[PDB]
């Protein structure tokens, strides 16, 4: 990219690198609560929500 | 001893509504035994319950 930019006046290249720390979590324990309901019918098939 | 007609004032009534996904049926029916309706409809359609 440095080589390119030394040889080109009207077109330039650029390169960059950035790192990521993305923390995960909500304000409270209660905000992270979650629930489900599971049935098994007599043919063995399952309904979940 | 003679028989007897049930003579419920609401005659036999149902509405069967396909959802249009995964062969899902909803069955609205005047019945005393939903689980049995679910079985005979699923069996008839070769579907899980």
């Amino acid at each position: 990219v440095e080589k390119f930019n030394a040889e080109n006046y009207w077109k330039k290249k650029g390169l960059a690198m950035v790192p990521l720390k993305f923390p995960v979590g909500l304000g409270s324990r209660a905000a992270g609560q979650a629930a489900a309901l599971v049935h098994i019918y007599l043919d063995g098939s399952v309904l979940v929500t | 001893m003679g028989g007897q007609e049930h003579f419920y004032m609401e005659t036999q009534s149902m509405l069967v509504v396909p959802k249009g996904e995964d062969q899902e049926m909803d069955v609205y029916v005047s019945t005393q035994f939903p689980k049995y309706i679910q079985d005979i409809v699923a069996s008839t359609l070769k579907l899980p319950a």
